[PDB]
């Protein structure tokens, strides 16, 4: 097969900046090279074909260049909606192949999380399990430390996090941390607290409730 | 123009499954049609292409002899009939239309994707629990609420709020795989605290592998 290698694997730049994405082929593909955008959970979208031709309806900030074994996709001035993985693809030979993608992240200004804590519902407790949820809403950058304390004891090994994809209009993230305990363990303790450390906060923030 | 895919879901290893892709708004007979898949956490992989006649088919080496691509121009539909499936075949499968008949790409229109999960584990529908907003003298001007969608297999689950009338401020989190082998996710939304006594909030949860449809009202207290 003709192997397509993309670089960099990840690129983080602010709105308004110029982005240059590279695709290298293991042997010549002439100009038989296209570029696709894939935004989270939407269908892929053709951007460029025949190495340099902009597809219908694509904004003018997208352009492509190159031939042979070296190609570039340029976004002349990034917009928040450009958050996506970008792929090159050759049609010079079967099998058709794609590069491994370049993930473009939009580097916005620091935004602190809005933190909320949710007790388990009475309905769930009937089942014998208790889920406690801490939400960090609409923040940037992605890195955040979330610590659970039960009656002021730090918890380890009994929580799982999930993080949304970057928002296509405001470029923030949201994050959930779910602490899972036995009903019997939950009913033994009183104070449940989620402590959040983030670059947008001058000091860590804690949200708490008392069972009852 | 649209490509509408159908056929995804859970299938046993060693089993067979057929995907279909129906064209609307353009004549299928005028274009080469392809299947491209994305395994979890990985990139895009071309699977097969069919040109204008059913005998003009090309395949990835790893599916030759196992998968057959075909077309029915009279029904404006393309098919991928798969056999002898393995875990490596678990993926989001896209159909993709070429700009022309005589060449397989560029791919100028793509379907939304159908998830094929190759596994021996049984289907299980989720339980839905409220994430209730705080409604006290002492809470803030913005309230957060949600639904916890726990213990289901396979993916996916979809969530809407108020039958789709509420979209702004909604975040539906990627699912996490639990130690139990079942998935769980939450969907949250922020709203004005002044609205909590006035406005009903209902999360609409659908898990098609289990024919589960749940509307859960989320209220303070």
């Amino acid at each position: 097969e003709i192997v397509l290698t993309q670089s960099p694997a990840t690129l983080s730049l602010s709105p308004g900046e110029r982005a240059t994405l590279s695709c290298r082929a293991s042997q010549s593909v002439s100009t038989y090279l296209a570029w696709y955008q894939h935004q989270p959970g939407q269908a892929p979208r053709l951007l460029i074909y025949e190495a340099s031709n902009r597809a219908t309806g694509i904004p003018a900030r997208f352009s492509g260049s190159g031939s042979g074994t070296e190609f570039t996709l340029t976004i002349s001035s990034l917009e928040p909606e450009d958050v996506a993985v970008y792929y090159c693809q050759q049609r010079a030979s079967w099998p058709l192949t794609f590069g491994g993608g370049t993930k473009v992240e939009i580097k916005r200004t620091v935004a602190a999380p809005s933190v909320f804590i949710f007790p388990p519902s009475d309905e769930q407790l009937k089942s014998g399990t208790a889920s406690v949820v801490c939400l960090l809403n609409n923040f940037y950058p992605r890195e955040a430390k979330v610590q659970w304390k039960v009656d002021n004891a730090l918890q380890s090994g009994n929580s799982q996090e999930s993080v949304t994809e970057q928002d296509s209009k405001d470029s923030t993230y949201s994050l959930s941390s779910t602490l899972t305990l036995s009903k019997a363990d939950y009913e033994k303790h009183k104070v449940y607290a989620c402590e959040v450390t983030h670059q947008g906060l001058s000091s860590p923030v804690t949200k708490s409730f008392n069972r009852g | 123009v649209q490509l509408l895919e159908s056929g995804g879901g859970l299938v046993q290893p060693g089993g067979s499954l057929r995907l279909s892709c129906e064209a609307s708004g353009f004549p299928l007979r005028d274009y080469a049609m392809s299947w491209v898949r994305q395994a979890p956490g990985r990139g895009l992989q071309w699977v097969s292409t069919i040109g204008g006649n059913d005998n003009a088919a090309n395949y990835a080496d790893s599916v030759k002899g196992r998968f057959t691509v075909s077309r029915d121009n009279s029904k404006s539909t393309i098919y991928l009939q798969m056999n002898s499936l393995r875990a490596e075949d678990t993926a989001l499968y896209f159909c993709a239309k070429s700009v022309r008949l005589s060449r397989p790409s560029p791919f100028d229109l793509w379907g939304q994707g159908s998830l094929v999960t190759v596994s021996s584990a049984s289907t299980k529908g989720p339980s839905v629990f409220p994430l209730a907003p705080s409604s006290k003298s002492t809470s803030g001007g913005t309230a957060a609420l949600g639904c916890l969608v726990k213990d289901y297999f396979p993916e996916p689950v979809t969530v809407s709020w108020n039958s789709g009338a509420l979209t702004s401020g909604v975040h539906t989190f990627p699912a996490v795989l639990q130690s139990s082998g079942l998935y769980s996710l939450s969907s949250v939304v922020t709203v004005p605290s002044s609205s909590l006594g006035t406005q009903t909030y209902i999360c609409n949860v659908n898990h098609k592998p289990s024919n589960t449809k749940v509307d859960k009202r989320v209220e303070p207290k």
